[PDB]
């Protein structure tokens, strides 16, 4: 697999699990609860296609 | 690599953190003193039984030579 190096990447951010906002308004946070939360961009898997 | 998220619920528990850090003290508490208590009656032990002995020699050195 390959996952983004951060030595080289520009933009490179080391974001913990607190602070990643996917699905955000559609899932709990940080455990399986009821939805909570609004819809926004997402932050997390950084992308590696395209 | 590097590899801790576990703060987690503990940022969410206030009483998780206070208790972790009392942990963290009697953990101090208990390895520092114990650790060096048991260095020093190690080193006492030692130091007494060679006084002694020198003791015992100085004794005899002392009733070998009746001035």
């Amino acid at each position: 697999r390959q996952v983004v190096d951060d030595t080289k990447y520009k933009d490179y951010q080391q974001v913990g699990i607190l602070h990643q906002h996917n699905n955000s308004g559609f899932v709990g946070y940080l455990a399986p609860t009821m939805r909570e939360g609004q819809a926004y961009p997402a932050n997390f898997p950084y992308p590696l296609i395209g | 690599t590097a590899r801790g998220i576990v703060t987690d619920f503990a940022f969410l528990s206030p009483l998780a953190s206070s208790a972790a850090s009392r942990s963290s003290a009697r953990d101090d508490k208990l390895t520092a003193l114990l650790a060096q208590l048991d260095s020093l009656t190690r080193e006492l032990n030692v130091v007494s039984q060679q006084l002694l002995d020198l003791r015992q020699q100085v004794s005899a050195l002392k009733a070998s030579s009746p001035p």
